[PDB]
RNA sequence: AAACACAAA
RNA sequence: AAACCAUAGUUAUGACGAUUGCUCUUUCCCGUGCUGGAUCGAGUAACCCAAUGGAGCUUACUAUUCUUGGUCCAUGGAUU
RNA sequence: AAUCCAUGACCAAAGAAUCGUCACAAAUCGAAGCUUACAAAAUGGAGUAAAAUUUUGUUUACUCAGUAAUAUGCUUUGGGUUGAAAGUCUCCCACCAAUUCGUAUGCGGAAAACGUAAUGAGAUUUAAAAAAAUUGUUUAAAUCAACUCAUUAAGGAGGAUGCCC
C-alpha cells in the first residue's frame, strides 16, 4: 500500500493497523453524514475489529443501548462501524444482537450506509499501478422510528 | 456472393490552440476543451470532397482511382462530429493512413482527425458509439460535483 | 487434471510427469511471468522433457464450460504419484507437440 | 470428525433467480462485473427494478467491494441488508470398517449473516 | 498500453531561458497526447556536441518534472521521463557519458556524417538512433553497421511527426523511412512522434497505416511500438538507479 | 446478401 | 408480453510471422531397396461460401491451376 | 496367350495440422464461459500480553484458517461442422387397438422423387428417355461399365447335389 485515499483527499492511515483507520472513521467520516449539535440525539459511537470477542460485544452493545437517561427525552442511538475483513464479525455480532434483543416483543429500527476507502498498490509491472477500494459499512440502530438526524443518504430497514 | 464492406468510424478533434491563456488539467475539463462543437460550415459533401483531395495529393493517381470504388460517407452530423466512412476490406489502410493525413479544412484550420473504430458492420459501429457516448457522461457527472 | 493456463486438451492426450532440473520454471510461469506492456507471457522456449515420463492417458478431452478451462479426465500410476512432491503435471496431445502445464485431484469412483 | 456440507436452501420462483449473482469465494472480480452490468441491462426486460446481490462467509468482502464500484463508478443507488442463512450439515455420530462417506448422517443446523446488496438502474 | 518518447523541448542550447508561451505550448501538446490516448511520455531534449556541459549533476537537466509536471502527472494521470539526444558531428570535444547517462533516462543520437555512424555503432552507450528525417540522411545507410548495432540492443528511432510539418521534406521523410526500414531488415524500428505543436498529433491507428503502407509488417509495428519502447524505458530506469 | 413461395420470371 | 435459444451463429469469421509434412526436378553415401537422410530451386489447388437443426438423392471441383487407389475382349514397344 | 513399361478413357475415397501477436475499469473482424452465495471463525470462535479488581467480570494491544486471494484480466474455438455450405428436389421436427396410408410384401430404415443385393428382358420398330428437381457435354445402342422397369415375405425341421473332410 503506497497511500490511504477518502473522498478524493489523501490521508496519513494504514490498513493492517486497525486503531488508528477506526480512529479516523470515529472522527471524521461520522460527522461527515450526521450531526450531533441540531438535535438532541446520544449517540455512541463503537468499531468492531475481528479480534473482538462476540459475547464480550454483545454485553456492551446490549448496556450501550440504555446508558442515557429516559426521563429528559433523549434518543439513543449506537452507531457500529467496522472495514476491511472485519464487517463480518460486524455483522455477525449485530445479528446476535438482534436476535437476542427482538425476542422480548420489541423492534429495532436500522439504518445502513456503504462508502469506500481507495488504496494505491504497485502494479506486477514497474509502469503499472493498481487501485483497490476497501468497504466501510456504518450501520445505526435504535429503538424509536423517527430520527431528527440527517439520514436521508442511509438505507432504512 | 457478399460484397466485403469495412465502415470507418472517425472523430474531429479541436486542440485549444492557445498559448496566452492558462488551461485546467483534468479529464472532463479537457475532454469538454475538445469536443468543443464543429463549425457551420460543416458538412458530407464538404468532407468528402476534402478527404478526395487529400487521397489524390497523398497517393496518387492509382492510389486514388483504387480507393474511390467505393469510397462514401454513409451517417454524419455536425452537432456531434462522428461520421461513418464506408469502404473496401483491401482500402481500409489507405482510408485510414488519409484520414491520418488529413491538414486542414480549406476555410477551417486547427483541428486533427482520429479513427475510433473499425468494423465491416454498421450495427456493431452503432453499438460502439452508444457505448462510447454512455462512457462520456460518466466523467461529465463526475466533474460536475 | 485442470489446464491452469493457455491450453487446449483433447481426448487420447498424454500425461507425463515435470522432471527435476526444470522445476522451478514451471513454478514460476504458474506464478506469473509479464511483459514490459502488462500481459501474459508464454512465447517463451519450453524445456522439452525426456521420454520416461509418461504417467498416464486423458480418456475425457473437453473444454469445462463450468469453470473456464480445459478439463482433462486421465488416468495416473500411484507410484508415481508418490513419487513426485508436487502436484503439477504436464499435458499433450497425440498431435501436438506442445506441453500445458496443470494440477491434478483424486476422483473416487 | 467427517462433516459434510450442502449449500442453503434456495426458493426463487422464476424472476428472482434470473436478475441475482451469488458471489461465489472463488468468483473472479471482472466476471463479477460483466456479469452484474449483463444483469442491469436485461433487468428491465424481465420487468424488475434492482438486481440482487447475494454472498455470505468469505465473498461478503468482495460483494461489498463489488457494491462500493458501482456505488460512485457509475452513480447508481444501492441497498444493503443483513440477513441470516441456515445451512444443513450432515455429521457422523459414534454408536466393523465401513466406508467414511457411507455411516451415520445427522443433520445440523448452522446460522450465517450474509449481505444482500441491491442496485437500482 | 502506447509510449511517446520524442516530444521536443523548446530548447537548444544551455544559454537560452525558456519562455511561459513554450511551456504552454508544451502542456496542450502533453494534454493532446493524452487526449488521443496515450500512457507512457518521454520529453525529449536537442542539445549540440560542440555545447559547453556544465561541471554539475543538479543542474544538467533544465525540465524539472516535479515542480512542472508534478502536478499534471498526479491530476490527468500520466508520467514523464527524461531523455536526450546527441547531435554528433566529429570526435572531438566529447569523452564524456558517465555524467550524463545518470542524470537523463534515455540516450539518443543523431549522427550526419559518415564518422558520425561509425561513432555511434561502435563507442556510444546509446539505446536509440535517430536521422534528420526532414533533411538528406548523411551518406547510405547499409547492412554493414546496422547490423552490428542492432544486435546489441541498439534500436532506430523513426519521426512521424516531421513529415506533418511542410510538403516538400515529405519526399525525402518517405526516401529515408524506406531506406531505414530496409536496412534495419525491419526488427528493431521504434517509432516517436517529434511535434512541438498540438495540431500535428495523430492516434495509433493511422501512424501504423502509415508505417504499415511504407514497409513495414502488421506484426512488427505493434511488437516493436509496445514491447521494445517498454525495454527501452525499462532499460533507461535500470541504467539510472543500479 | 443469405433464407423462404402450388409466386413471379 | 414473452416464449431468445448454437462446443461458428445473422451481411462477422480478420492481419501478417514461424515450424513439419506432401508432388517433380539439378546433386553425394551405405546394400540393390527401404512415407533411408541432407543442400539449388518452383507450387499448397478449384468449386466456392453458412442465416434454425438432421437424413437421403442429384449436380459443380482437382491440365506446369496440391493429390491418392484400382480396373480396362483401349492402343504403343520388348521376352517367352 | 502370360509379365513389365508409357499414354488415354472410366469408377471409387479424402479437403494437413501446430505455435505466437494485435491500446483504453472494457475491448475486438466476432463469439462463449469463469453464479447451486460458507475458511464448520454463529451451539453468542479458540488463546496469548498489561492495568485494576479480594478470582469471576471489564477496558486496552495482538495471534490463528497460509494449499491465502491477487481489480476489465483470464481460457476456448469461428466460413466443406464424419465434403459439396451451392440447387425453383423429398421427408421428420403433438398423439390416437384406428373414416388416423392397422403396409407381417427382397434386406437395412420412423419416413424419405431413400441405400444396396440375385435373375430375365428392353431402345422414338419401346413399359417408358429422341428427330417434380438437377445438369456445358447430360443412359446405352463390338464386349464390358451406367440408367430404367418386371419377380424374390421372416424363422425352425427332412431329402438330394458340390467343396475341406
Ligand atoms: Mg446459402
Ligand atoms: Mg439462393
Ligand atoms: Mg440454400
Amino acid at each position: 500500500i503506497n497511500g490511504v485515499y477518502y473522498n478524493e483527499i489523501s490521508r496519513d492511515l494504514d490498513i493492517s493497523s486497525s486503531t488508528q483507520c477506526l480512529r479516523f472513521l470515529k472522527e471524521t467520516v461520522i460527522p461527515s453524514l450526521a450531526n450531533n449539535g441540531n438535535n438532541s440525539t446520544s449517540i455512541q459511537y463503537h468499531g468492531i475489529s475481528k479480534n473482538d470477542n462476540i459475547k464480550k460485544s454483545v454485553n456492551k452493545l446490549d448496556k450501550q443501548i440504555n446508558m442515557a437517561d429516559r426521563s429528559l427525552g433523549l434518543q439513543q442511538v449506537v452507531c457500529i462501524f467496522s472495514y476491511g475483513p472485519h464487517i463480518q464479525k460486524m455483522l455477525s455480532i449485530l445479528e446476535i444482537f438482534k436476535k437476542g434483543y427482538i425476542k422480548n416483543n420489541k423492534k429495532i429500527y436500522q439504518w445502513n450506509k456503504l462508502t469506500s476507502f481507495d488504496i494505491k498498490r504497485e502494479g506486477r509491472n514497474e509502469l503499472q499501478e493498481e487501485r483497490l477500494k476497501v468497504p466501510i459499512l456504518v450501520t445505526l440502530v435504535s429503538d424509536s422510528e423517527i430520527i431528527d438526524l440527517n439520514l436521508h443518504s442511509f438505507t432504512k430497514q | 456472393v457478399r460484397l466485403k464492406s469495412r465502415y470507418i468510424l472517425f472523430e474531429i478533434i479541436f486542440p485549444p490552440t492557445d498559448t496566452n491563456v492558462e488551461e485546467s488539467v483534468s479529464k472532463a475539463d479537457i475532454l469538454l476543451s475538445h469536443h468543443r462543437a464543429s463549425p457551420a460550415d460543416v458538412s458530407i459533401k464538404s468532407i468528402l470532397q476534402e478527404i478526395r483531395r487529400s487521397l489524390s495529393l497523398n497517393l496518387g493517381d492509382y492510389g486514388s482511382a483504387k480507393c474511390n470504388s467505393l469510397l462514401q460517407l454513409k451517417y454524419f452530423s455536425n452537432k456531434t462530429s462522428t461520421g461513418i466512412i464506408r469502404c473496401h476490406r483491401e482500402d481500409c489502410d489507405l482510408v485510414i493512413m488519409a484520414l491520418m493525413l488529413m491538414s486542414k479544412i480549406g476555410d477551417v484550420d486547427g483541428l486533427i482527425v482520429n479513427p475510433v473504430k473499425v468494423s465491416g458492420t454498421i450495427k456493431k459501429i452503432e453499438q460502439f458509439a452508444m457505448r462510447r457516448n454512455s462512457k462520456i457522461l460518466n466523467i461529465i457527472k463526475c466533474s460536475q460535483s | 487434471c485442470t489446464l491452469l493456463e493457455r491450453g487446449h486438451p483433447k481426448d487420447n492426450a498424454r500425461i507425463y510427469q515435470v522432471p527435476e532440473k526444470d522445476l522451478e520454471h514451471w513454478l514460476q510461469l504458474a506464478k506469473g511471468v509479464y511483459r514490459p506492456n502488462g500481459r501474459k507471457d508464454h512465447d517463451l522456449k519450453i524445456p522439452l522433457p525426456e521420454v520416461h515420463d509418461l504417467i498416464g492417458f486423458i480418456t475425457s478431452g473437453t473444454y469445462h464450460l463450468n469453470c473456464g478451462n480445459g478439463m482433462g479426465i486421465g488416468f495416473i500410476d500411484h507410484h508415481a504419484a508418490i513419487r513426485q512432491p508436487t502436484r503439477y503435471v504436464l499435458i499433450r496431445n497425440v498431435g501436438t507437440n506442445t506441453y500445458r502445464l496443470g494440477e491434478w485431484s483424486k476422483i473416487s469412483v | 470428525k467427517r462433516v459434510t456440507k450442502h449449500p442453503s436452501l434456495k426458493t426463487l420462483t422464476h424472476k428472482q433467480i434470473h436478475t441475482t449473482i451469488f458471489v461465489k469465494s472463488t468468483t473472479p472480480y471482472v466476471s463479477a462485473l460483466k456479469r452484474i452490468n449483463k444483469f442491469l441491462d436485461s433487468v428491465h426486460k424481465q420487468g424488475s427494478s434492482y438486481v440482487a446481490v447475494l454472498g455470505m462467509g468469505k465473498a461478503v468482502e468482495k460483494t461489498l467491494a463489488l457494491g462500493c464500484h458501482f456505488q460512485d463508478q457509475k452513480n447508481k443507488k444501492i441497498e444493503v441488508y443483513t440477513k441470516t442463512i441456515e445451512v444443513l450439515d450432515e455429521v457422523i455420530t459414534e454408536g466393523s470398517d465401513v466406508e467414511d462417506d457411507d455411516k451415520e448422517t445427522q443433520l445440523k443446523k448452522r446460522a450465517v449473516s450474509g449481505v444482500e446488496l441491491r442496485i437500482y438502474v | 498500453m502506447l509510449v511517446d518518447l520524442n516530444v521536443p523541448w523548446p530548447q537548444n542550447s544551455y544559454a537560452d531561458k525558456v519562455t511561459s508561451q513554450a511551456v504552454n505550448n508544451l502542456i496542450k501538446t502533453l494534454s493532446t497526447l493524452h487526449m488521443l490516448g496515450y500512457t507512457h511520455i518521454a520529453i525529449n531534449f536537442t542539445v549540440n556536441h560542440s555545447e559547453k556541459f556544465p561541471n554539475d549533476v543538479k543542474l544538467l537537466n533544465p525540465i524539472d518534472i516535479k515542480r512542472r509536471f508534478g502536478e499534471l502527472m498526479d491530476r490527468t494521470g500520466l508520467k514523464l521521463y527524461s531523455r536526450i539526444t546527441l547531435i554528433i558531428d566529429d570526435p572531438s570535444k566529447g569523452q564524456s557519458l558517465s555524467k550524463i547517462s545518470q542524470a537523463f533516462d534515455i540516450v539518443a543520437a543523431l549522427p550526419i556524417s559518415e564518422k558520425g555512424l561509425t561513432l555511434s555503432t561502435t563507442n556510444l552507450d546509446i539505446d536509440l538512433l535517430t536521422f534528420q528525417y526532414g533533411s538528406r540522411l548523411p551518406t547510405f545507410l547499409k547492412h554493414k553497421s546496422i547490423c552490428s548495432c542492432v544486435n546489441r540492443g541498439v534500436k532506430l528511432e523513426i519521426v512521424y511527426g516531421y513529415a506533418l510539418r511542410d510538403v516538400q521534406a515529405r519526399r525525402q521523410f518517405v526516401s529515408n523511412v524506406r531506406s531505414v526500414i530496409r536496412s534495419s531488415r525491419s526488427r528493431g524500428i521504434v517509432i516517436g512522434s517529434g511535434a512541438m505543436s498540438p495540431l500535428e498529433c495523430r492516434n495509433i491507428l493511422g501512424v501504423t497505416s502509415l508505417i504499415k503502407n511504407l514497409g513495414l509488417p502488421s506484426d512488427r509495428c505493434s511488437k516493436a511500438m509496445g514491447d521494445l519502447a517498454s525495454l527501452v524505458l525499462l532499460n533507461g530506469r535500470l541504467r539510472n538507479k543500479s
